[PDB]
């Protein structure tokens, strides 16, 4: 079943212009990542994951995520914050498995990987599974609104990665595989 | 469309650029600190720039938002934070010339030398040089010969220029809406808003007389003893009832009083502890020094150091190769990066300096969590005391005992303590009156009480009423003596000294009472304790989102500056005072002066 080009790619996307890769028509055996990848996080809310291989899944999707370290609690159901209220927002009945790791070593330059952007204004809320790549300039005011400069602002920012943050600056890469069982 | 989303959208944008760009300054300052390099050196002055002009504009978008419509109490910090004319009111002129002076000023004292008569090719620099004859002889006459000189040199060369500097920074402290300079340094304790806490600026010199009136009869005694045991060293140079002089304190200003522990110590017979010959015995190193500090900190429940923290920083010079600046730091670079420099030597100063400085990070660490305008402390003196509790804890003999550094069998005496007492009290207890009188007196010149022409009849007047201590030679309006001191002729406070010596015996003595302590305060450690690790850490993790007030009843449990545990520290040593002085004059009295 394919992984090796999802889960030991090139390169991943940024948050607010996230994949929603394709997988179908295998059988479920990720003993692999296992072995070539430690997983140091790994939450299945669904059914156990050593019964994950009792049933196979037809319509399963998955995203490329490149965030912060301190971000990684925040992609879970029933969560607040900038990236679940702005980014990306999970559905309550939930039923998939989270997976980060690490990614110093490919994804940190010298004068920084300014590479991966994020959303942080909207007047307004999200919804599950929505994918948003307005560019559009974000109004502050009442007045009418002209490029940036004044209360007017791009709702875009970028991140900093540098090669000696600490533990909570540096990426972790989370690929949300949500297969639902009920509809795969 | 209201106006506390405008101006919370703008404190988040600043939050994110202020982030990056001082991580930035911090990494440029870092790296020059550790090398020594020109181009680096245009680096650091570039990085610079490029952080004052962000700050600068990014002041501007923050005039547009009036500070009456804020009911949140946590932006509203921030906000009066960032709305602060920095430099933006004086002219340009105006400006142009403070810079000038400044520059000059630090210029001067900088680079100030002094040679000797008759002697063309014999030039002293101030340091080395003169602080080597004040702090290691014995000598009269060379004492009192620098002492004036150095005085006649600076001060009539570097008055005129203060005359200036304090008229400018009168105009900008009228010009921002403040009473006097004075004032403007004063702010810093202020805290208005919430009820039942309020501080208005007025009350901390209140404050400080009343704290400091209790003191003073301690001082006495000590004065008095120091006095009995200086007749000693110079049978003819004291005058027996009068005022010691100024010239014999081994000091260039009398700050300290440590230079005369060999002087007065009270049983010379037994020498005080060194732990030296052990570290040598098992070959010691800076990595077992600092894994014995992290021991100690995680023995309270605190957490430990980062990963990166023993890879990163350096902990010993690197040679000839390198070339950096030997002066222990602690850095918070921000984004998780944390470092401790310091050039090490096996010697028991550094091993405490140890504790400091990762007393220091551990505040650092305790609140990350905090907006970037909030990450700082309480006030201008926590810092300092946070880090010196631990090393008060720490140099006790029980705790050396019990880790394995010393004999099992180490039998304590009573004796060594009086000696113990005596050494620590000649460098805390007696530099207060000093910080005391150089604050009043320059509040008073900030506000003008004193004329220009009648300083030293006043200036005088105050060391014989506070420090005890008359000037060894008559001087006339050309000299101007207090501006060669460092942090005189620098734009720097003085009031932080006082705090932090009030406030570390207070959290001391809360550590210790909830610590379950058996015995005087001065055989305490707070090892072994989430008693007091806990109540400390609830002052820690708050930073500078709540008052100070707050935060010091958090450990303390009063919400005032208090006295009694400096009194506390010291009870044996007034009791061996009281008996000792019982046959000799007490007090001081202005009436012997050497040239008359
Ligand atoms: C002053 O303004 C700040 C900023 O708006 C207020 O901060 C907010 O405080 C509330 C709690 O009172 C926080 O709510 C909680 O947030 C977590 C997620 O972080 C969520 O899981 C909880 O269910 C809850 O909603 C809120 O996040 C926080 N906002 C920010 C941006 O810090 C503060 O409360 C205001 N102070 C007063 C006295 O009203
Ligand atoms: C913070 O510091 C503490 C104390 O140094 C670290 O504690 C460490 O805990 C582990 C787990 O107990 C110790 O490893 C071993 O545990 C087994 C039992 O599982 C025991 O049989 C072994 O004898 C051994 O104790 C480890 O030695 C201990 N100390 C050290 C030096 O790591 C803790 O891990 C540190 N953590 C952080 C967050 O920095
Ligand atoms: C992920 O993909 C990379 C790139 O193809 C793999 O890297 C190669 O690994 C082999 C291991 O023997 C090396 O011989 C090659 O030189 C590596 N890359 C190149 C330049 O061809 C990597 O092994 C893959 N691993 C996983 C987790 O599937
Ligand atoms: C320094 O801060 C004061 C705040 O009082 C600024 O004062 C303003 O002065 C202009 C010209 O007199 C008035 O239009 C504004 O209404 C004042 N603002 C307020 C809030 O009183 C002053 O301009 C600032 N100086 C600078 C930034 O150069
Ligand atoms: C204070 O801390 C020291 C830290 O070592 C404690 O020492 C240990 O105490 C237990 C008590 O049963 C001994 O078995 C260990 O051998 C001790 N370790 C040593 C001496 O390195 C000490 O007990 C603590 N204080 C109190 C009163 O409990
Ligand atoms: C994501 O989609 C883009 C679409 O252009 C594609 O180029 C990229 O390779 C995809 N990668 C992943 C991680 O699925
Ligand atoms: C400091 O200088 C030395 C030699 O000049 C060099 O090897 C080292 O890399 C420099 N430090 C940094 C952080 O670049
Ligand atoms: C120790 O205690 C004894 C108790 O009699 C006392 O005489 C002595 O002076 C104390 N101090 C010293 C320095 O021995
Ligand atoms: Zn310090």
């Amino acid at each position: 079943c394919p992984f090796h080009e999802v889960f030991n790619a090139t390169r991943f996307a940024s948050v607010y212009a996230w994949n929603r890769t394709r997988i179908s028509n295998c059988v479920a055996d990720y003993s692999v990542l296992y072995n070539f990848a430690p997983f140091f996080a790994f939450k299945c809310y669904g059914v156990s994951p050593t019964k994950l291989n009792d049933l196979c899944f037809t319509n399963v999707y998955a995203d490329s995520f490149v965030i912060k370290g301190n971000e990684v609690s925040q992609i879970a159901p029933g969560q607040t914050g900038n990236i679940a209220d702005y980014n990306y927002k999970l559905p309550d009945d939930f039923t998939g498995c989270v997976i980060a790791w690490n990614s110093n070593k490919l994804d940190s330059k010298h004068s920084g990987n300014y590479d991966y952007w994020y959303r942080s204004f909207r007047k307004s809320k999200l919804k599950p599974f929505e994918r948003d790549i307005s560019t559009e300039i974000y109004q502050a005011g009442n007045k009418p609104c002209k490029g940036k400069g004044p209360n007017c602002y791009f709702p875009l920012q970028s991140y900093g990665f540098r090669p000696t943050y600490g533990v909570g600056h540096q990426p972790y890469r989370v690929v949300v595989l949500s297969f639902e069982l009920l509809h795969a | 469309s209201t106006i506390e989303e405008q101006a919370k959208t703008f404190l988040d944008k600043f939050n994110h650029e202020a982030e990056d760009l001082f991580y930035q300054s911090s990494l440029a300052s870092w790296n020059y600190n550790t090398n020594i390099t020109e181009e680096n050196v245009q680096n650091m002055n570039n990085a610079g720039d490029k952080w004052s002009a962000f700050l600068k504009e990014q002041s501007t978008l923050a005039q547009m938002y009036p500070l009456q419509e804020i009911q949140n109490l946590t932006v509203k910090l921030q906000l009066q934070a960032l709305q602060q004319n920095g430099s933006s009111v004086l002219s340009e002129d105006k400006s142009k010339r403070l810079n000038t002076i400044l520059n000059t000023m630090s210029t001067i004292y900088s680079t100030g030398k002094v040679c000797n008569p008759d002697n063309p090719q014999e030039c002293l620099l101030l340091e080395p040089g003169l602080n080597e004859i004040m702090a290691n002889s014995l000598d009269y006459n060379e004492r009192l010969w620098a002492w004036e000189s150095w005085r006649s040199e600076v001060g009539k060369q570097l008055r005129p220029l203060y005359e200036e500097y304090v008229v400018l920074k009168n105009e900008m402290a009228r010009a921002n809406h403040y009473e006097d300079y004075g004032d403007y340094w004063r702010g810093d304790y202020e805290v208005n808003g919430v009820d039942g806490y309020d501080y208005s600026r007025g009350q901390l010199i209140e404050d400080v007389e009343h704290t400091f009136e209790e003191i003073k009869p301690l001082y006495e005694h000590l004065h008095a003893y120091v006095r009995a045991k200086l007749m000693n060293a110079y049978p003819s140079y004291i005058s027996p009832i009068g005022c010691l002089p100024a010239h014999l304190l081994g000091d260039m200003w009398g700050r300290f009083w440590t230079n005369l522990y060999s002087l007065t110590v009270p049983f010379g017979q037994k020498p005080n502890i060194d732990v030296t010959d052990a570290m040598v015995d098992q070959a010691w190193d800076a990595q077992r020094i600092f894994k014995e500090a992290e021991k100690f900190f995680v023995s309270v429940g605190l957490p430990n150091m980062t990963q990166g923290f023993w890879e990163n920083s350096m902990l010993t010079d690197p040679g000839n190769v390198q070339k950096a600046v030997c002066h222990p730091t602690a850095w918070d670079l921000g984004k998780g990066d944390f470092r401790i420099l310091m050039c090490t030597k096996v010697t028991m100063d550094d091993f405490l300096t140890a504790h400091h400085e990762m007393g220091h990070i551990q505040y650092d660490m305790a609140y990350a969590a905090q907006p970037f305008l909030l990450r700082n402390g309480a006030n201008e003196g926590f810092h300092e005391a946070v880090g010196e509790i631990m090393s008060l804890s720490a140099a006790t003999p029980k705790h050396l005992k019990s880790i394995g550094l010393l004999s099992p069998d180490f039998q304590e005496d009573n004796e060594t303590e009086i000696n113990f007492l005596l050494k620590q009290a000649l460098t805390i207890v007696g530099t207060l009156p000093f910080t005391y009188m150089l604050e009043k007196w320059r509040w008073m010149v900030f506000k003008g009480e004193i004329p220009k022409d009648q300083w030293m009849k006043k200036w005088w007047e105050m060391k014989r009423e506070i420090v005890g201590v008359v000037e060894p030679v008559p001087h006339d309006e050309t000299y101007c003596d207090p501006a060669s001191l460092f942090h005189v002729s620098n734009d720097y406070s003085f009031i932080r000294y006082y705090t932090r010596t009030l406030y570390q015996f207070q959290f001391q003595e809360a550590l210790c009472q909830a610590a379950k302590h058996e015995g005087p305060l001065h055989k305490c450690d707070i090892s072994n304790s989430t008693e007091a690790g806990q109540k400390l850490f609830n002052m820690l993790r708050l930073g500078k989102s709540e008052p100070w007030t707050l935060a010091l009843e958090n450990v303390v449990g009063a919400k005032n500056m208090n006295v009694r545990p400096l009194l506390n520290y010291f009870e044996p040593l007034f009791t061996w005072l009281k008996d000792q002085n019982k046959n000799s004059f007490v007090g001081w009295s202005t009436d012997w002066s050497p040239y008359a």
